[PDB]
This record gives C-alpha cells, structure tokens and sequence, in this order.
C-alpha cells in the first residue's frame, strides 16, 4: 500500500461487477440519462477505487449503498485451471494486475482458501522464474520466449533484477 | 469519472521504463501539463457542481441522502484526481534530483538534453533551488571531500588514458597536461576523473 | 603588482591554485589563469604564502564572478577583463535598438512555445551578401502571424465556445460556428477568409460590426455566421476584432524571456530567463526620473526653408540651457525626394541633400551645451535617400534602411552621441520598453475601410484600439505594403511595449492610455502658423509646448 | 564511542556502520564521534603529506641539488595518498547513501519530530547540515506542488500530509523486510556473559527471538547466516549482536 | 546511493574492494628496517611491520599493498593452504559424500582466486590451469547444491550456514522480494 507507486494506482483502475443493493432517486447521471433514477437491484461495472468505498459506507438497516458481486476473476473455473497445472498457465491473459488485486480482495474478505493456493503458484513459478534468470547466452528456443510472455507484471522486474545480478556477476569474474 | 487520469499515469510508467532500460539519467521527455490542465478544468467543475448541490441540500429541496452520495462521488473523484496527479509529480522531482546530484550541481548546459525546454518553468527553478542546495551541502563540514565525486571503489593507481577531445594544455599539480587530439597518457587515477567525467577522456 | 613585487616560480605557486580550482569549485586551470595569478600574486605580495584569508577571498570572488559567465572550463585571454571586473567591483543600462539587429524568434505551433533562430550575420559569412532573406521566409511569415493571433485568442478567458477550422465546415449546413483568418478579396473580387487549412466566401448583406474598430482587409476577424451550402455563402451576423492581453499576463506564459535582452540573452544552445533585478530597477527609475527627460519634436522638419531652421534655432536656444537626456528628430528632411538628375547643369540632389546637414553641424556649433550633454537620435522620413530613390515619396519597404553614413561625415564629429536606427526602433530603458513609428496611419485606415450595407477624439480611439488588438504594425497584406520576407519579427507587437511613439503627420496630438500602454501622437512640426513639440515625463505624464 | 583503542577500530566500525546502514530498511542514528575523530584525522594527514611534498619540490627547485632517492621515497607517500582516496570513497558512499535514506521518508520523520510523546528525537539521528538539507527540501517542493496543483484544489484536501479517507500518503519504513544477518556474537572475547544466550545439544550457545504473527521461536547460534525479517532483529543490532551483510 | 536502486544491494567492485581490504602474508624482496629512510605512519594499519621488515622473511601486510608491490617487483606473494590440488581434493570429497550441508569455506571464497590468478601467475607450485578447473568443479557441485535447496522456501527465515559472498550477494534481490511477498500474502490473510 504505498501513495507514491504506480502499480498501485493502475491497479485501483481495474473494474469489479456490483448491484446497488439500495435504490437511490437522481443518480445514474454521469452513465446514462441524468433525469431518470436508478432502481432497485441494479447491476453495474464500477471502478475499485470508488466500489471499495460505496460498500463500506453504509449511508443509511444501515446497508451500503452497492453489494459487491463476485468477480469472474475470481471464479471455480480458475480455482481449478490454477491448481491443475500453474507452471504453463498464461495467467498474464486472465489479467494483468492479477497479485495486487488478490492481494487486496482477500484483505477485503479473509477466506484462508485462497491464500494456500496463490501462495504456492507464485512459489512454483519462481523456481522457473530462476531456472530462466540463471541461463545466459555465449540458437534461441520457442520455450523460453513462449514463457516470458506468460508473466504477471509484477513478475517481470524481479526476472530483470535477477538477469542483470546475475550477468553483472559473470561480466565481473570474466575480464 | 477520471479515467482520463488513468492515461496520464500509464504514460508515466512508460518514462519510468525509459529509466530502467537505459540505466542513465538522459533526454527526459516534454510535459503532458494539456492533460493536465484539462483534469484541472474538469475538477473546477466538479467543485462548483459540488457547492451548488451544497447550496441546494441547505435550501430544503433536495433529499439528504441524494446530497451524502453526490458529496462522496464528487470527493472520490477530486482524491483519484489528485493521486494521479502526485503520482507524476513525484516521479518527476525524483528524475530530476537523480539527475541534478550527479553531474556536480552545474546543470551542464555546455555539454544529457541541450535545451531543456522538455521541461516546465516550475521544474526549471525547482532544479536550480536544488542545485544550490548541492553547491551549499558541500560547502560546510565536509568541505575536504566532493561529495559528488565518483563512487566507483579506487582498485588501481597507475591507468592508460586516451584523448577524446582537442584542448590546449592543462595544469595539474606540480605539472602541466597538454590536451593533444588523440594521444595517450600513461597517468594516474585520481587526476583524470574529472576529465573523463566531463567527456573529454576515454579508454579507462 | 604591488609597491614591492617579487617575481614567482610558478612551480611552488601551482599546488595553491590547483587545489582552490579543482577540488571545491571550478575545472581545468590553464596556464594563462596560472600566469595571471602571478602578476596578481605580485599585487598581493603582503605576507603571501604565508597568509591565507586575503588570497583565498579573492580567489573564491573570482570564482563567484567567472561561474556565471557560459560554464567557463578554460580560462581564455578574459582572465584579465574579469580581473579588471574584480577590481572595479570593489545615466547608463539603457539600450537603443534597430529592426537590422533584432534577434530572431520562431513560433511552433506543435510545442507552444517560441524558439530562438539564429541570425545568419553571426553564423554565416555575410561578407558577399547575407541580407536576402529564403524563398519559404514569405511562405512562413503569414502562417507565423496565425500562429501568433490564435494563441492569444485562446488564452482568452472568455474562450475556453470554440472556433472550428474552415475545412471542417464542407460537411454541415443550417448551423451556426466561429471561425477566424485572414480577410482579403478573391481573385474573382469578393470577400473571403483564408485559414491554413482553407478558405471560404462571406455574405455581408445582414451584417451588423462592432463599432470602434478599423474593419480592414488584412486584420484578423472573428466571424460568427451560418453555412449554407447550396452555394458557399458563410452568411455573417455577428463580428468582431480579437480582445487584446497586458503584459505581464502575455510575459508570465514565458515567464521573462530574454526578447530584448540587455542583461542577458537566448541563443541556439540554451534559454534564458530573469526577473530578480526586475523590481530593483524598477525601484531605481523612481527616483531621479525627473532628471531624466527625453524630448520628442513633430514629424517632417524639412532643413531646407529658411522658417524651419529659424524655429529650429529658436528652440535650441530655450533648450541649449537645460539639455535632456535624449533628444529625437522624426520625419523627412527634405521636402523634395531625391531621384535621379536628368541634367548636369544644376546642383544634384543628393549633393543637396549632403549640404543640407552641413549647415545643422554648423548652428550645432552654438549649443554647445545641448551638443555635450544630450545624445541624438535621427529617424529617417518617407521620402528620404534610399526610399525615395525607387518609391519616388510613396509608400514602400517597412524596414527601412538608416541615414547613409557617407552624406553624415560632419554630424557624427560635431556631436559626441548620434544614433541612426530603422523607421521601426526599439528602445530598452531600465524598466520600460519604448517604440516609435513614422507613417502616415489615419488616411490608410479612412480610405481602405470595408463599407456595411444598413468629436475627433473617437477617431483615435478607434485607430488606438485596432492597432493594439490586432498586435501588428502594419495589419496590411503584401499588396499595400511590400516587408522584407525575414524581418517582419521586428513589426510584431509580442508582449506589447510599455509606451508607443506613434507619430501621424495625418492625425491630431493625443496622449491616451489603453490596457497596460499608453500612445502619444505627435503631430507635424509646424501647422497653421506656428511650431510645436512635446515632451513625456517617465512618471506616466505628457507636456504639450508651442514656441511662435 | 568514549575513547579509541586504536585508528584501526574506528576505521573497522566506520565500515561496519556503513554497511549497516546501506542494507537497513530503518533509518539508523548517527555516529558523530567517529567521523568527528576521523575529519580531524584526514586533515592532518593532508596536512603532512603537502608538507612532505612541498618540502621535497622546493629542495628540488631552489637547485638542481641531488633527486629524492626513488626507494623509500615514492611508495611511501603513494600508500599514503591512495589509502586517503579509498577512506574518502568509503565516507562518501556512507554519506550520500543517508542523504538518500533522508529523501524518501522526509514527512514521515518530520511528521514524528512534533510529537512530543516520540521519545526519538530528530537531532540525533541526523547531523546539523542534514537538518537544514531536510527542511529545505521539504520546503522546496511544498512550494512547488503547491503552486503546480494544490493553488486549484479545494479547501478540504489541499493539505499534503492528510491521514483520513482511503489512502494515506506517508511512507513509514517497512519494518517486515527480510533482511541477511551474520551472528557474531557478543563483542566481548569471552563472548558468553551475555544474560541473552542460551545452549542447545553439543554446546552451540544460541538466542531465542520470538515472532508475533507466527506464535514461534526460531533458534540462532553462532556462525550461522540466516534469513530473519527485521522487525525482531533491531535490538540485537542496535546492541551489536549481529551484523547485516 | 540510489543510482537505479543500487542502494539495496552490492556491486561485484564494492565486494572485490572489502575482500581485498583483508590482511594477508608476503615475501619482500627489499629491506627497509631502520637504521641502527621513511616513516610509512598510515592511518589504518599497523605501520611496524612495514617499518620493521627485512628480506626473506615472512609477515603480514594489507592485500592491497601486497598487490601494488606486486605491480613493482619488490613482492612475493603466499599463497594461503586452499591453493594447492590436494586440499582441494579432500574439500571435493567432502561436498560428494555429504549431499546436504555446503563445505566449510570463508566469505572470500573464489575472490581472492580470481586476484591471485590474475596477478601472481608466477609463484604458485602448481599448474594454473588444474586448479581453474578443480575451483570450477567447485563452483558447479555448490551451484547444484544451491538450486537443490532453494526448493523449499518458508515465510518465516531460512539458514545457509555456509555460502560465501558472491554467491549470498547473486542471490539476495530473487529470495528477498519472493519471501517479502509470501509475508504480505500471509499477514494480508489475518
């Protein structure tokens, strides 16, 4: 959670599926036709960094004014694609913001189910992550790339800060 | 709304990225300060909206729950705003003092950009308040050693040193170096630093 | 050196110079630093190499003085001219400039901002002929003037609605727009706006102008009209010149720039800005500004009449007592233009005309005083030497060349302080900026003004208020007025002056003021019997005094 | 420190603080005396050797007389100058590493220098010349985002140092960072009157640190490198226990 | 210094330079003890050895000051016990027979092999060549071991009792950053 980084402000962007578990008159003006309201269970698409808010907010049966609703992230579907196999999965294509928002969506709701399991793809990628970092050249193979463009953009500066330690480490010992 | 933001802020990681690859603090890019006045207009008008639903909640008229959540979402938007905004700001102050500390406090405008006309007035008069805080830093306690020197660790005393550039000749201590175009030295480590600083040395 | 000097082995001397200037401050000691540091070690033989404070202040003052100058690596053959600066820091600042030395500014379009463009004298070799200007110089000058006029529009506060460029208008009909450009007539004669990216046609038959302007063609004009495109008729309701800015709003998008640098200026490698010695000069031009007047005379003061030189006489004579700081004479000199003599058997004019001065250097030898203590400045007039040898008294060239030096051998020996300077001349004083212009405005603008189907002082309020909205001296097209291709910077009004010397042989005395300037309009020399003159206080004042 | 046993040490704690420091996620205090003896050491040590030096060009100038003699004459005051090049690298390293540290938690140490409950207080962590570094930043670019954006927000959050809402905007050290240790163990030569240590199956003095989050007890003994957050290790270093590396 | 965050770590030259900040033995081939001249009164080291010297017989000087009377040819080097091939030996032995715990070795493990290699080519008993490559066949069984180990990675702390600098200094960025997020997974989930 810092102020000042830009991951974390793009992440905030990302926007999560909701409902507005309340119906409130005059609103709806800044997506659709100002003068009509907005009812009931209605369903909509906001940003993170306001439906983090609005659902904590209650208002007021003190009840926020939006209920949060489970995103498609974060579904059975890749609960099992990710327990299966993680080391070939292309988890840069589900999203690419993928580590902070878990990180944040289990803040906003423990569930002990899900920190195993993230936990242990992230470990069993680095040990790629390190095979890869360790290999230098002195003729290149799909494999490599192929993984490479697979990875979460988290992952992409410590693959970069392990490549340059480790060729700043051979550069120095070969002279 | 801000998602207009969002795209100032990608384009920073961009310039950051620049950074990363080149690993030298070099040819920093021109302002977006367009954006930036847009998001600025933008907000005054959120604000005065803001105030006028203020004005409206205080008459008697409007429902006090339509005022709270208009009062959140317009408070919301002006904080993204902001971060956004700071978001950049921050980035910049620090590329600029990275690249101010290392080149002695002079700005070098002889011999990174040429013109520096990429950057913005507020920015120029920020980089030369600093580098007068540089100039004064070293003139206290500390005035024995430079502290923007190099900060390669000393491993050899006795170096070959090729010229780069013509001059006329140059005193050192207890002698005299002639700058002769594209000739070799064979001198010592700690008097030609600042040269090859300076560009006019090379062949460490 | 000192009283007792001792010559020094530079050897022993070299570690004491090394160390100040290459471990604190400064870079690259040459060996005519280190030889200058000898003779003015020789006058500081006090106690030295033995006594550090003296030598070492004066050495970081020397530092304090020489790092402002470029970054200073080397220490060239300057070293002793900082050295006599050294020792003579233990009215002047005021500049008077032509349109020849100018410098020259672009402005980008793309970046927003102006960018220096140097000057081909400087650069180039200019020994064989460097003053003729580039095919793309015309090409350029107009767009540069759009430019120019729609950065000022948009900063406008009121405009943030928005003006719409011509091409994009093919599309629609039955709405109404904005739009702004150049006014002028088509090759088949009707009246047309042009834009870079088009142009279009005009319907006047229901227009209804805002008073107080000179509708001119060549002005830039905001158009507010409905298209129709059964034909290309724009038809017009509504129109107005642009509003015009003061100038530290116009000054603060640029900050200060160097444009008129005396203190410091802008080239191709680096910009220059400065407001710190802003206010103390400001300061230092309230007070003794009294003392310092500058008097003006009346237009056209032709040294040929026996009345002219009289009345002339008559005013060095109340003057000689008391001279002002700087004296100006605008205007012709000769009431006839000079040309080509088809015959021999009479006196040529130009050896005329070169007699004519001859006599204003001998009645200068009986006011010695006003000779001695006040500089000269002398404009040239319509139908001077070099204008009227091709234009015959008519209007032509706008940067108009100065007063031959070889017909004024005798003036610049007399007086001590003359300066010959374009029609256009550009003058930097401490904290005021002043421009004088000799032509003849009030007949243009009555006989070229558009006519729309449907005391004397609201006339110069209308000149007044056109030429400071429109922003150009000279808001006519290539037809009326031939400029030279690369000088038209000179006769733009960027950050507009402080004080315009706007002087109408056709047009009454008048001493009005108008968003952040004030104009005075001298009239002719003499009229209706009588001779006068007037004088501007720098205290935002005006004297009007007649002497018949 | 109260007193030198030798220059030898000072130099050794120098760089033991040093590399303390560069590693620390926390900003560490600041170790006046050392650097007080050691400027005082470096000047007269430039002192003699210009001295020599001068000495040896102005017997050589005066007349031809004989050259030094290039054994015991040249290497000499060649270690000399070198070992003076390699102690200003090492303290310039140190100090523009801190004048970093000092940069990026600015607010957050002015923000705890006011609070009068804060038993810490900002003069001696810092010396007198990074205080008025640090205000003058400080100062600085307040001036410069004030007037770039904050001169058009509104009145509610125009302030930079704002603690309510979503996020807050002041960046305290993270305490958590794994960090690598090595445990010398105590400084003294007997190394066991330590009240802190314990022993284990064959001896192996050891420490018992305990974490909260993990309810655990983890084991460290001597001339072990271990991988241990720094939150539970500041005493143990602050008490030179064990030296990061 | 920041310099692209090379405040966190350190850089191949800063280890050469705090290795070769490491006292060693010499040879001298000069004498320069006192007559019964020089005072060489440095700052940080011991300046009596220096002063009280004599021709072929051993003492200890800095390693830098051993190299640069290397560079002139007032210096022979002593190579410490390691270098030889049947230490070595026994040492490769030791690393084969024990799968799981690394050798014994100091901090400046392969460092003071690349100096002394580059420098005192000469003085060795030995063949270079045979002992470049029994220290790589060192290098690759650690390296190997190292990957082994890495395996298993636990949030709370780890123990490496015997890895050497370079080899703590490549690996530090990877293991830190991983560990940090674990820890951040973990404290998020309560």
């Amino acid at each position: 959670m810092g102020y000042y980084d830009i991951d974390d402000v793009l992440a905030d962007g990302t926007e999560f599926p909701c409902k507005f578990q309340y119906d409130i008159p005059g609103l709806g003006y800044l997506e659709n036709n100002p003068g009509r309201p907005i009812t009931k269970n209605t369903k909509l698409s906001l940003p993170l960094w306001l439906a983090r808010i609005l659902a904590i907010v209650g208002g007021d049966e003190p009840v926020p004014f939006v209920e949060l609703l489970p995103p498609d992230m974060f579904s059975t579907k890749v609960m099992n694609a990710i327990k299966t196999d993680p080391v070939a999965l292309d988890l840069h294509s589900i999203n690419s913001h993928f580590f902070s928002l878990a990180i944040k969506w289990i803040m906003l709701f423990s569930e002990k189910e899900l920190a195993n399991v993230v936990s242990e793809l992230l470990l069993q990628r680095a040990q790629e992550l390190n095979h890869h970092a360790s290999s230098l050249s002195i003729n290149t193979n799909i494999a490599t790339s192929t993984f490479l463009l697979k990875l979460e953009e988290m992952e992409k500066e410590i693959y970069k800060k392990s490549h340059e330690s480790y060729k700043d480490t051979k550069r120095w010992m070969f002279k | 709304y801000g998602d207009l933001g969002n795209k100032l802020v990608l384009e920073a990681k961009r310039t950051k990225q620049l950074y990363a690859r080149s690993n030298q603090d070099v040819n920093l890019p021109m302002y977006h300060e367009d954006i930036i006045r847009n998001i600025l207009k933008e907000v005054s008008n959120l604000r005065k909206n803001t105030e006028y639903l203020k004005e409206q909640q205080q008459l008697g008229m409007l429902d006090d729950k339509v005022a709270k959540c208009q009062y959140f979402v317009t408070l919301l938007c002006m904080e993204r705003n902001k971060r956004c905004l700071l978001a950049y700001q921050r980035l910049r102050t620090d590329i600029l003092d990275s690249m101010a500390w290392n080149n002695n406090g002079l700005d070098l405008m002889s011999s990174s950009q040429q013109d520096t006309n990429n950057l913005s007035h507020q920015e120029q008069e920020y980089l030369k308040e600093y580098c007068d805080l540089i100039t004064d830093l070293k003139s206290g306690d500390l005035v024995d050693i430079d502290l923007s020197g190099s900060l390669v660790p000393p491993s050899d005393v006795f170096i070959d040193v090729r010229v780069l550039k013509d001059a006329g000749e140059i005193q050192t201590e207890y002698g005299v170096f002639n700058l002769i175009k594209d000739s070799q030295f064979f001198v010592r480590q700690s008097d030609v630093e600042r040269l090859i600083q300076q560009g006019y040395l090379q062949k460490i | 050196g000192n009283v007792l000097p001792v010559k020094i082995q530079p050897p022993l001397l070299r570690p004491l110079a090394y160390r100040v200037l290459s471990r604190k401050y400064g870079l690259s000691i040459k060996s005519d630093g280190l030889s200058a540091l000898a003779e003015f070690v020789g006058t500081n033989i006090g106690a030295n190499w033995r006594q550090g404070p003296a030598t070492i202040k004066f050495l970081e003052q020397f530092a304090a003085v020489w790092k402002q100058q470029e970054r200073g690596l080397f220490i060239d053959q300057s070293g002793v001219k900082e050295v006599i600066q050294e020792m003579k820091e233990r009215r002047d600042y005021f500049k008077v400039i032509n349109a020849s030395q100018q410098q020259r500014f672009s402005y980008n379009p793309h970046k927003m901002q102006f960018i220096f463009v140097p000057n081909k004298k400087q650069n180039g070799l200019g020994g064989i002929a460097g003053f003729l200007p580039d095919i793309e110089d015309k090409v350029q000058m107009f767009l540069t003037r759009y430019y120019l006029t729609n950065d000022r529009v948009m900063r406008n506060e009121n405009f943030q609605m928005s003006i719409t460029p011509i091409k994009n208008l093919l599309g629609r009909d039955a709405q109404n727009f904005l739009l702004l450009g150049l006014l002028n007539k088509n090759f088949k004669g009707n009246w047309s706006l042009e834009d870079p990216s088009g142009s279009v046609e005009i319907d006047i038959s229901q227009t209804i102008p805002t008073q107080g302007h000179y509708y001119v063609p060549g002005c830039m004009v905001l158009v507010e009209g409905i298209y129709y495109s059964v034909g290309n008729k724009f038809h017009v309701t509504s129109m107005t010149l642009p509003p015009g800015e003061r100038r530290e709003i116009t000054l603060e998008t640029i900050g200060n720039l160097d444009l008129l640098g005396i203190h410091g200026i802008s080239n191709n490698n680096f910009i220059a800005r400065l407001d710190k010695d802003l206010k103390i000069r400001l300061h230092l031009l309230e007070k003794e500004l009294t003392d310092h007047k500058f008097v003006i005379l009346g237009a056209n003061l032709f040294l040929d009449d026996l009345k002219i030189m009289t009345a002339l006489s008559k005013i060095l004579q109340k003057l000689n007592d008391d001279p002002p700081t700087l004296l100006i004479w605008q205007g012709s000199f000769t009431s006839v233009p000079v040309f080509a003599s088809m015959s021999s058997r009479n006196i040529s004019s130009s050896t005329q005309f070169k007699n004519n001065f001859d006599a204003l250097a001998t009645l200068l030898s009986r006011f010695d005083n006003l000779t001695e203590n006040t500089t000269m400045i002398f404009i040239p007039g319509p139908n001077d030497l070099w204008g009227s040898m091709v234009s015959l008294g008519a209007s032509g060239t706008l940067p108009q060349d100065p007063i031959p030096s070889a017909f004024t051998k005798k003036i610049n020996k007399v007086c001590k302080n003359v300066v010959w300077s374009s029609n256009p001349t550009r003058i930097a004083y401490l904290s005021q900026e002043i421009v004088i212009f000799r032509d003849d405005l009030s007949g243009r603008f009555k006989r070229h003004r558009l006519e729309f189907p449907f005391q004397k002082v609201q006339e110069t309020r209308k000149l007044v208020k056109t030429i400071l909205d429109q922003g150009h001296l000279s808001p006519f097209l290539d037809s009326l007025r031939p400029i030279s291709w690369d000088l038209d910077h000179t006769l733009t009004l960027c950050p507009i002056p402080s004080t315009m010397v706007l002087c109408d042989t056709t047009s009454a005395q008048f001493d009005l003021t108008y968003n952040g300037c004030k104009v005075i309009n001298p009239g002719s020399f003499i009229h209706n019997r009588r001779a006068r003159y007037m004088e501007y206080v720098p205290s935002s004042k005006k004297t009007i005094q007649e002497e018949i | 420190t109260q007193i030198y046993v030798s220059p030898q040490q000072d130099f050794s704690d120098l760089m033991k603080s040093w590399k303390n420091e560069r590693c620390s996620p926390e900003l560490l205090p600041y170790p006046h005396q050392l650097m007080k003896r050691l400027l005082n050491r470096i000047s007269m040590q430039s002192q003699l050797i210009e001295n020599i030096s001068m000495g040896f060009l102005d017997m050589q100038n005066a007349s031809n007389a004989n050259p030094p003699m290039p054994n015991e004459s040249k290497l000499p005051l060649l270690c000399m100058e070198t070992e003076l090049e390699r102690l200003k690298f090492v303290i310039r390293s140190y100090i523009r590493c801190r004048l970093s540290k000092i940069d990026k938690f600015s607010l957050y140490l002015r923000q705890l220098n006011e609070d009068e409950n804060s038993l810490i207080s900002l003069t001696d962590l810092l010396s007198k010349d990074e205080i008025k570094y640090h205000d003058t930043h400080s100062l600085i670019w307040l001036k410069l985002v004030n007037d770039s954006i904050l001169k058009y927000m509104p009145e509610e959050l125009q302030a930079i140092n704002d603690t309510e809402g979503s996020v807050n905007m002041i960046d305290e050290p993270d305490w958590n960072k794994f960090v690598f240790i090595h445990v010398n163990g105590p400084p003294d030569g007997k190394w066991n009157e330590d009240p802190l240590l314990q022993e284990n199956e064959f001896g192996k003095p050891c420490y018992t640190v305990t974490i909260p989050d993990l309810k655990e007890e983890v084991e460290l003994t001597i001339g072990s490198i271990y991988v241990m957050r720094y939150e539970v290790i500041r005493d143990l270093l602050r008490d030179d226990k064990v030296a990061l590396i | 210094s920041l310099p692209a965050h090379l405040q966190q770590t350190f850089s191949p030259e800063e280890i050469q330079f705090i290795v070769e900040n490491e006292p060693i033995k010499i040879f001298p081939r000069i004498t320069t003890r006192q007559k019964i001249h020089t005072r060489w009164q440095l700052i940080t080291t011991d300046d009596k050895a220096l002063n009280n010297m004599v021709a072929m017989r051993s003492t200890e000087v800095v390693l830098w000051i051993a190299l640069l009377l290397k560079q002139q040819s007032k210096c022979s080097i002593v190579a410490p016990q390691w270098l030889t091939t049947k230490e070595l030996d026994r040492k490769i032995q030791y690393e084969k027979t024990h799968p799981d715990r690394f050798s014994e070795l100091p901090w400046n493990w392969l460092v003071l092999a690349r100096i002394l290699f580059n420098k005192a080519k000469d003085d060795f008993h030995d063949p270079i060549h045979e002992l470049r490559g029994k220290i790589q066949d060192l290098r690759e069984i650690r390296q190997i071991k190292v990957l082994k180990g890495l395996k298993y990675l636990n949030e709370s702390h780890l123990q490496l009792d015997n890895l050497s600098l370079l080899e703590i200094n490549e690996l530090r960025p990877f293991i830190t950053e991983i560990m940090d997020k674990l820890r951040e997974i973990h404290t998020a989930s309560l």
